């Protein structure tokens, strides 16, 4: 249970990295 | 190692065989990292508390500002005139280029020496050895507070890789 | 009454205070009334 | 705004918002009691350091006992 | 109306040099009796009484030995005023029992209240937000936890820093084999936020560095730039650019990227502090329960965490006779832990 | 007689930075004798 | 045209007259032997 | 066995370590400076012993 | 919108939802305070007062319905250790039914004052608009707290009109609820004496009821109300968040080194008794009377009572846990059982040896026993080829006195060794680690979890301080500077005293 | 009753959604082990 | 500009090192004979490299009680003589 449980955090934390990258609010300029 | 215990070992391993806390590339290494936190916190702090009013009290400030707007968003001669006052006028900084160039340098800077600490601690020319250094008028040691670190870093010494040494010396 | 040597030490250090208090004030204020601010 | 019983009973305990005395007024007594307040806590604190001791005043758990 | 008290506010803001405001009143005689007293000990002033330590330039101890030591355990949590019970008003006698300790500590206290309240002074007349007080509430946090809060939850003062480049380095050592502090998460999220603000200092200044825009004809470029101007010196939209496509994410909000500044050294210095103020207790983060039931039990398991408390023990061990005297430690030969060889 | 510029200041700068070289040298001379020098 | 005695000028002393003292007195024990 | 002495130290999650006391060890003071790629071990098996992630990393 | 730590802001010009929102935080807090009472209920165990008192059992709220009076069960057990007894309706179940029913009314009353927010209480008769006037509040609410400072005081801790409050002697034997008479001498501001705490209550409660009368009295000087922006409430929680860390600081430290209000019965013993030794000093005073009014070695031992014994044991010290060591000190150690009685070491000689005891610093110490005058004697080496103080070669016994193994001795020396071992501790005590699956660490006391969880959370409101304090007082550039600021405002020189105009 | 004029929308964006979630995260790797002890 | 007279100006001017060529060299004597006097010593109760130890005493005069401690490092003093 405690090693799925690092892994899974781990593994959101790199989901979360392709989110933030690829799927960013884009900048705009005005 | 790669981990994160792993990396504490290293450390104090390190500290037994360098003594680097007593080594001046470490020193300016530390006042490389505190001096980029003091400083990091200092210039968003000052720029923080220059931002020109562009938003209401129910709004984020940062929506005053917009990417890629020509304008600068934060006042620098009211940032100058209130640090420059903290300390007096010419410790602080009215050109923004000479600022930014230091808080580049200064960390920058600091962490080649913490760098080259451990590169030449690698050929083990090590930290300041001030061991039995004041004596009194009889020949009695007097400690100083390097003695003290002396005999925390012999714990270390002596306990580290407890089955790996067979000979009294600890060469490498 | 039972002044322990404590209790006078209490005392000398806060005359001691109150010295330092009374004679920066005193000084302060003395300067700023000798040496005013222009106005319009 | 509702108007209520107990509301109206109370009015007058909210009716005064702003309302201040003239320049200074009560400020140099306010001042004398936070100095005594002030050395009302050191006393204290000393007490309780053992900086300051008194007769008849054992700061231990063997105060009483 | 046009009283002493108006015409005092007015001499003490007056634009001079250094200013002084009301919070100057506070801060000039603290941070300089700090100073002063830290001066004074290092070059002069013995820890023979209280440590059994040379500590001064007088004794013969260099810029990274002299330290202003703590007193005696003896002396608990004592004041140590000049004038009380200890030292009795004899100025020679409460410094051989480290009344310069709590004089350092508690002016320098004072000292740094002042400091930060002219922080707040300076900004309210120049009518700037007040976000570099805010700020520095976290050096305030780490000095009264570390030099304040750690001792009174100990012993004795004898136990805080000593003011000293040596004394320092000697209580890193000591957290690290007493308390684990490496282990401590609270001094984790410390290390990333001063490490991170060092990390943030560096990029941020290289960025509006490398992005600037070309505002002269000099080949040196300090003197492109007008206090006044209304104009960004560097863009931001290539700083952008430059982020997203190296690192994949930058920033595009220089008011939020400020904001962040302040916030990370801040935030991890105020973490380090709760920490600290845990160690007092001795409550620390010493050990993993899981892993000292298996390796008592299995003989063979070993990871970096094991390792790490054997190099703890050798360091107790092998310091506490002569870093704590009071104790009159007297450990034979025999029991001293070591690994074979050394 | 206290007109300012008289003293260049390049000459003021040289001499006081001599000045700071001297007395850190004798504190480094001061590390190999006497008291200090573990001798 | 300018004051000599100013808060900056007590400033500038509280600081160095006392350097210089130290400086003097470290000096002296560069010669102190055991 | 980071250390060369047949006294292996587990860095890994599964083999009994939590986050902070994980790991990936150092190769073997065996190897030293020697250049151990995976192909010069007999197996990975042997690789794993000797910490040969460690260098490959 | 507004940003996500803002959303309470809604509040600041809406007295009526404001009380609702106090209203539902008073209702949560009751509300916890009940069911913490009722968890500690359902898991306390009130059958040894002497080795398992609610201390030893991660106890945090029942020592404070003892510290106040609230000391029996409706199921007829006291803390004291009593049977049978009829505690009324204020039992610990009593009080905390009275606090979940507290809880249920003040959430319907937030539901009203939500509801009902537009009264007219609230709006500026001059204005229409929402105020508050908070210097006659503070007038009205200080006089209220004066008069219930006062009578706690002078009704609840004398015993006049309630129960008393926790007393003990001075080595936490023989505690109990008492009533309390002021002390009106120096000795009241002394932290450990009761009679001070009974007197600050009454005096601080005449001066409350005073100070209220002049509040609601007289109003602000202008110097005052425009200084402290008094018609900003952010001011008065400025100011409030300061009052309230110096409180916790001060409940901290009074935890930490012992008061009249954090004895040794409920909280634990302190880590400065173990420093000083100061149950042991007082275990072989004790002693020595024993022995010099005729008693046998056994006879004097038996004498000191287990409870007094189990104070001189390292692991009640609340310095020696740890931040993620969770529970009750029975998690650890276990849960006592019995004093195994004094142990006495000898060597083959037959001089008594005495082990040194380890420091709080310490998570782990040798075994070295010394003779009286401190000169070494035996150990457990770590290195065995030089070893010259084994108990093997010193032929060291220990024989023991009192408690249940009172007149044995024992000459093996892996027993012996065995008992030195616990001798670092202290007084040596029987374990029951089964029932709890104790695994065999040092946990702190309430007295530790108390002081840490207050000296943090004072720490932290201080920056809470510093932050409501900025905002109150920088109200108007909150959003950002002056977009016209003049440089003339920040150039050094154009005016004589910073930041004013009319000193050009 | 008539509408409550004190009411404000609430936002959070997305980058400070994945600044939020970052920061939950990161914390919950670092408290975790400490957690299971 | 605050009002002061420029440090540069200062610094260069004649009269600046009239003044400062006997202010500075007197305080720095008047150091050096407070420790060459031994003025210092006395002052701040710091040990001479003579005075740390009785001839045959190998033990710390360390200060073990708070309310006696200068009648302590009274008597440590007289045991040295
Ligand atoms: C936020 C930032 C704001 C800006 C910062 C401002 C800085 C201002 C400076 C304030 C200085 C405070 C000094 C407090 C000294 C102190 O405490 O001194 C300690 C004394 C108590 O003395 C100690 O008491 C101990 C226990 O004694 C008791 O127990 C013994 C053993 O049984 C004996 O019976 C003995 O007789 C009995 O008194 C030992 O004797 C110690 O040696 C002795 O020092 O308490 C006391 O004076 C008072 C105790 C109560 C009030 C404490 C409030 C302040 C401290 C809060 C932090 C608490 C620490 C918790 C750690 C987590
Ligand atoms: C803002 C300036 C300032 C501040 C905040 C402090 C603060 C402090 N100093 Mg420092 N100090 C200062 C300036 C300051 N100092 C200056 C300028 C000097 C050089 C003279 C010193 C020299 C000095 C020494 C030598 C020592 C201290 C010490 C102290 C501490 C204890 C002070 C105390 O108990 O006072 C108590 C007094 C007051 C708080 C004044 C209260 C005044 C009230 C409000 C008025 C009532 C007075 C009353 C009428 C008197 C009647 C008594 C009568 C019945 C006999 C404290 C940290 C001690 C220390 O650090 O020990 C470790 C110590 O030994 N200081
Ligand atoms: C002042 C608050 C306080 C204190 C001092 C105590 C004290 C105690 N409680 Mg109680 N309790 C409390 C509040 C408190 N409680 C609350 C609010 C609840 C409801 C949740 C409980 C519910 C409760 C239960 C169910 C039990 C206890 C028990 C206990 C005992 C064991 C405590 C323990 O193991 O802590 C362990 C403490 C920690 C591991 C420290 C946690 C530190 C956190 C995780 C830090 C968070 C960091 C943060 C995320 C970082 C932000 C960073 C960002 C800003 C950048 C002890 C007497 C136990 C007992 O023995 O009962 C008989 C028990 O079973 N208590
Ligand atoms: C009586 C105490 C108290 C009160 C009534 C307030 C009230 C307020 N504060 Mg302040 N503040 C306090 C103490 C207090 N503060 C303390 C101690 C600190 C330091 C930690 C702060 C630091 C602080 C900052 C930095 C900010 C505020 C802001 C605010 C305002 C908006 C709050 C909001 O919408 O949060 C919304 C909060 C959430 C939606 C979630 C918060 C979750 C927390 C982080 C974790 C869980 C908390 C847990 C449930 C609470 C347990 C209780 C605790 C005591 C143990 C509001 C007026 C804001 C402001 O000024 O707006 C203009 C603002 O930016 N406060
Ligand atoms: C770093 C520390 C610090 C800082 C920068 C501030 C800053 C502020 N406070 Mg806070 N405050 C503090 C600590 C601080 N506070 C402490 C420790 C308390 C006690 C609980 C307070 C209680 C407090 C209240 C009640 C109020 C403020 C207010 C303010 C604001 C206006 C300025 C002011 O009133 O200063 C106050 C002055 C000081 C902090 C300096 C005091 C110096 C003392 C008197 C020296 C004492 C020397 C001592 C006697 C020597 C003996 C020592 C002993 C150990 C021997 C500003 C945001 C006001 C506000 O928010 O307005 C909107 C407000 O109403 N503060
Ligand atoms: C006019 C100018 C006014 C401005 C000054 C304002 C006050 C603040 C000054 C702070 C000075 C702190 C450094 C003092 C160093 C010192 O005196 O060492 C004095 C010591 C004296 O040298 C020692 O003397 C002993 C005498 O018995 C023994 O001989 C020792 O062996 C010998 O080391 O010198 C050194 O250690 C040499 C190195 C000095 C370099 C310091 C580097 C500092 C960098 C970080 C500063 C932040
Ligand atoms: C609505 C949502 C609520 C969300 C709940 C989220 C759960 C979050 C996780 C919290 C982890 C903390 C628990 C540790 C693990 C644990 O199991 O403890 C579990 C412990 C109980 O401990 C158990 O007790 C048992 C017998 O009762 C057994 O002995 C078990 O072995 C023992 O683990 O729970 C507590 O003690 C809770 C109270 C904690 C007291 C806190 C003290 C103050 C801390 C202040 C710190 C603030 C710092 C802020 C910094 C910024
Ligand atoms: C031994 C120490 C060696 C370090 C030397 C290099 C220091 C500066 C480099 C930091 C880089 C940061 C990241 C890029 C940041 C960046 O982009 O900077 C850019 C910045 C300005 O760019 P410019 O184009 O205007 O000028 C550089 C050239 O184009 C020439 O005009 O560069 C400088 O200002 C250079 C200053 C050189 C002065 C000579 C070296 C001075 C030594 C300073 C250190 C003293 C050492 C004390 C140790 C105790
Ligand atoms: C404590 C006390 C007090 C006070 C005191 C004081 C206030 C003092 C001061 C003092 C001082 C004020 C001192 C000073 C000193 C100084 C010094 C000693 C310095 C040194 C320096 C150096 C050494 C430098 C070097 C260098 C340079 C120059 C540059 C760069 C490089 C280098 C860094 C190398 C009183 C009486 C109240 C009371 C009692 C106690
Ligand atoms: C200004 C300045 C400063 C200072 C500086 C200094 C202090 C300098 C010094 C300088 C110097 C002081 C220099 C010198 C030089 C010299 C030389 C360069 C020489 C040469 C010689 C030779 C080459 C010789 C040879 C010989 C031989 C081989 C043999 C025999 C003969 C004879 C001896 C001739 C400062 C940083 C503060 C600030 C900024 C500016
Ligand atoms: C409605 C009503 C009722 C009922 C009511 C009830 C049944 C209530 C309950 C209530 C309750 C049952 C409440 C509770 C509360 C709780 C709370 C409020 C808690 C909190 C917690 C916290 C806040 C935590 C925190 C933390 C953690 C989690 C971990 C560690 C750290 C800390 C400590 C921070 C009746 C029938 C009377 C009728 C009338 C009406
Ligand atoms: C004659 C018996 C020899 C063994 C001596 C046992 C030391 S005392 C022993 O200590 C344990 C903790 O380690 C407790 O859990 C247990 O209750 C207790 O009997
Ligand atoms: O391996 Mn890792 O640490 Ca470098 O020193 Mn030799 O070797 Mn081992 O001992 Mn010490
Ligand atoms: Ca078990
Ligand atoms: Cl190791
Ligand atoms: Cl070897
Ligand atoms: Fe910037
Ligand atoms: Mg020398
Ligand atoms: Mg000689």
């Amino acid at each position: 249970m405690e090693t799925i449980t690092y892994v899974f955090i781990f593994a959101c934390i790199i989901a979360l990295f392709f989110f933030a990258i690829f799927f960013r609010e884009p900048p705009r300029i005005t | 190692p790669l981990g994160i215990s792993g990396t504490f070992n290293f450390m104090i391993v390190f500290q037994a065989e360098h003594n680097i806390l007593m080594h001046p590339f470490h020193q300016l290494g530390v006042a490389g990292v505190f001096g980029g936190a003091l400083f990091c916190a200092m210039h968003g702090s000052l720029v923080t508390s220059s931002l020109i009013r562009e938003t209401t009290e129910t709004e984020s400030a940062n929506y005053g500002y917009k990417f890629g707007q020509e304008e600068e968003t934060y006042n620098i001669v009211a940032a100058h005139g209130y640090f420059g006052r903290l300390i007096f006028q010419y410790a602080s900084f009215n050109n923004s280029r000479s600022l930014h160039f230091f808080l580049a340098a200064w960390p920058v800077v600091g962490v080649w020496f913490a760098a080259l600490g451990i590169s030449t601690m690698a050929f083990n020319l090590n930290g300041f050895n001030f061991n039995h250094s004041v004596i009194d008028a009889k020949g009695n040691v007097i400690n100083t507070w390097a003695d003290i670190i002396n005999r925390a870093n012999l714990g270390m010494e002596v306990m580290h890789e407890r089955n790996a040494h067979n000979f009294p010396l600890d060469l490498a | 009454m039972t002044i322990t040597p404590s209790l006078k030490g209490f005392f000398i250090g806060l005359l001691s205070g109150a010295v330092v208090l009374g004679l920066t004030f005193a000084v302060l204020i003395a300067i700023s009334q000798i040496d005013k601010v222009q106005r319009s | 705004a509702r108007r209520t019983w107990l509301g109206d009973i109370l009015r007058p305990l909210n009716s005064e918002y702003g309302k201040v005395a003239p320049g200074w007024g009560t400020t140099p007594l306010m001042a004398v009691f936070m100095g005594l307040f002030l050395v009302f806590l050191l006393i204290i604190l000393e007490i309780y350091n053992s900086t300051l001791i008194l007769d008849g005043v054992n700061v231990s758990w063997k105060a009483l006992g | 109306e046009r009283g002493w008290f108006d015409i005092l506010d007015d001499w003490l803001k007056r634009d001079r040099f250094v200013f002084v405001g009301w919070s100057g009143i506070l801060l000039f005689p603290c941070a300089y009796l700090a100073l002063g007293g830290w001066l004074t000990g290092t070059t002069f002033v013995t820890s023979w009484y209280t440590h059994g330590l040379a500590s001064s330039y007088l004794e013969g101890c260099n810029f990274l030995t002299v330290a202003v030591s703590t007193p005696a355990n003896s002396m608990g949590h004592s004041l140590l005023l000049l004038w009380g019970p200890e030292a009795q008003g004899d100025f020679t006698r409460w410094c051989q029992l480290g009344g310069l300790w709590t004089f350092i500590a508690l002016h320098g206290a004072f000292g740094l209240i002042g400091f930060m309240l002219r922080q707040f002074e300076i900004a309210r007349l120049v009518g700037v937000r007040p976000y570099n007080a805010i700020a520095f509430s976290a050096p305030i946090a780490v000095f009264v936890s570390v030099f304040l809060i750690y001792p009174l939850g100990q012993s004795s003062w004898f136990f805080a820093p000593s003011f000293g480049v040596a004394a320092i380095f000697r209580f890193l050592l000591f957290f690290q084999g007493f308390h684990n502090w490496t282990l401590n998460p609270f001094h984790m999220m410390g290390v990333a936020g001063v490490l991170g603000g060092a990390l943030l200092c560096a990029i941020h200044g290289a960025t509006v560095e490398n992005t600037l825009f070309q505002d002269g004809e000099g080949a040196s470029t300090f003197r492109a730039f007008n206090p006044t101007q209304a104009e960004e010196t560097y863009s931001m939209v290539t700083a952008n650019r430059f982020w997203s496509q190296i690192f994949g994410i930058a920033f595009s909000n220089k008011r939020w990227l400020h904001f962040f500044m302040l916030f990370v050294p801040v935030t991890g210095l105020w973490m380090s502090a709760i920490g600290v103020v845990g160690l007092a207790l001795n409550l620390r983060s010493y050990d993993f329960i899981s892993q000292e039931i298996r390796a008592a039990e299995d003989p063979e398991f070993e990871t970096f965490y094991t390792k790490n408390l054997l190099l703890n023990e050798g360091i107790r061990a092998w310091m506490a006779p002569q870093d704590q005297p009071h104790e009159n430690f007297v450990f034979p030969e025999e029991v001293l832990p070591r690994g074979n060889a050394l | 007689e206290s007109e300012g510029g008289r003293i260049p200041l390049w000459i003021v700068a040289t001499v006081a930075g001599m000045g700071v070289i001297v007395i850190v040298g004798l504190f480094f001379y001061g590390a190999y004798a006497g008291l200090g020098s573990s001798l | 045209s300018y004051p000599i005695f100013t808060v900056r000028w007590v400033a500038v002393h509280t600081l160095a007259v006392p350097t210089i003292f130290f400086l003097g007195a470290i000096a002296a024990m560069q010669f102190i032997q055991r | 066995d980071i250390d060369g002495i047949r006294e292996p130290v587990s860095g890994s999650l599964l083999y009994g370590n939590n986050i902070i006391t994980g790991a990936v060890v150092p190769s073997s003071n065996a190897i030293g400076l020697h250049f151990y790629p995976i192909w010069e071990a007999a197996s990975l098996d042997e690789w794993l012993y000797n910490g040969g992630p460690y260098q490959l990393i | 919108g507004l940003p996500w730590y803002r959303v309470h802001t809604v509040l600041i010009n809406d007295p009526g939802r404001l009380i609702a929102a106090h209203l539902m935080h008073t209702a949560l807090v009751a509300g916890w305070a009940g069911s913490m009472a009722l968890y500690e209920l359902a898991t306390f165990d009130p059958s040894d007062p002497v080795l398992n008192p609610m201390w030893r059992q991660g106890m945090f709220v029942l020592p404070f319905m003892a510290r106040l009076g609230v000391t029996g069960s409706w199921s007829g057990w006291s803390i004291t250790g009593e049977t049978g007894i009829d505690p009324g309706f204020w039992s610990f179940e009593g009080v905390a039914l009275a606090h979940i029913v507290l809880s249920g009314l003040l959430f319907l009353a937030a539901c009203w004052h939500w509801v009902y927010w537009d009264l007219e209480l609230f709006r500026d008769p001059r204005t229409g608009e929402p105020a508050l006037d908070l210097p006659k509040m503070f007038g009205i609410h200080l006089f209220l707290a004066g008069l219930l400072c006062f009578g706690f005081g002078a009704f609840h801790l004398t015993g006049l009109f309630g129960p008393g409050m926790w007393v003990s002697d001075p080595y936490g034997l023989t505690g109990s609820v008492q009533p309390v008479a002021p002390e009106w001498g120096p000795d009241g501001f002394n932290p450990y004496n009761p009679g001070g705490v009974v007197a600050h209550h009454i005096a601080a409660g005449i001066v409350g009821i005073i100070a209220g009368l002049f509040h609601i009295l007289v109003r602000p000087p202008q110097r005052l109300y425009k200084a402290l922006r008094m018609g900003n409430i952010e001011t008065v929680l400025s100011s409030s968040i300061a009052a309230v860390f110096f409180a916790a600081f001060v409940v901290a430290g009074t935890m930490w080194y012992g008061s009249a209000t954090t004895p040794i019965e409920l909280f634990g013993p302190t880590r400065y008794q173990w420093d000083s030794s100061y149950f042991q000093q007082e275990i072989n005073r004790r002693v020595q009377a024993s022995l010099a009014s005729g008693a046998t070695l056994e006879e004097a031992w038996s004498a000191i009572p287990e409870k007094l014994a189990f104070y001189d044991y390292i692991g009640n010290n609340p310095a020696k846990g740890g931040l993620f060591r969770t529970g009750p000190m029975n998690k650890g150690d276990g849960i006592a059982q019995a004093w195994k009685g004094h142990a006495v070491f000898r060597n083959k000689e037959g001089e008594e040896l005495f082990v040194r005891r380890m420091p709080a610093f310490f998570e782990s110490f040798p075994v070295i026993l010394t003779d009286k005058n401190g000169v070494v004697k035996a150990d457990i080496p770590f290195r065995r080829a030089e070893s010259k103080y084994s108990f093997e070669q010193q032929g060291v016994t220990v024989s023991f006195y009192g408690g249940e193994l009172n007149g044995q001795t024992f000459t093996d020396p892996p027993t012996v060794k065995s008992y030195a071992r616990k001798a670092i501790f202290g007084e040596i005590f029987e374990f029951d680690t089964e029932t709890l699956n104790s695994d065999g660490i040092f946990r702190t006391s309430p007295r530790g979890w108390f002081t840490f969880a207050h000296a943090v959370f004072a720490l932290l409101f201080f920056f809470g301080h510093i932050w409501h304090g900025a905002r109150t007082l920088f109200r108007d550039v909150f959003s950002g500077i002056d977009p016209e600021l003049s440089p003339e405002q920040v150039e050094w020189g154009f005016y004589q005293k910073v930041g004013d105009v009319t000193t050009r | 009753m008539e509408p409550n004029p004190n009411r404000q929308p609430v936002e959070l964006n997305r980058t400070s959604l994945y600044l939020g979630l970052l920061l939950i995260l990161v914390l919950a790797l670092l408290f975790s082990s400490y957690f299971f002890n | 500009t605050t009002g002061e007279r420029p440090f540069s100006d200062i610094i260069t001017s004649v009269r600046y090192w009239v003044i400062h060529s006997i202010t500075i060299p007197a305080l720095f004597i008047a150091g050096w004979l407070f420790v060459s006097t031994g003025l210092a010593y006395d002052v701040f109760g710091t040990p001479r490299p003579d005075s740390y130890y009785a001839q045959e005493q190998r033990s710390i005069p360390l200060v073990t009680d708070r309310f006696e401690a200068k009648q302590q490092v009274e008597t440590f003093l007289e045991q040295l003589k």
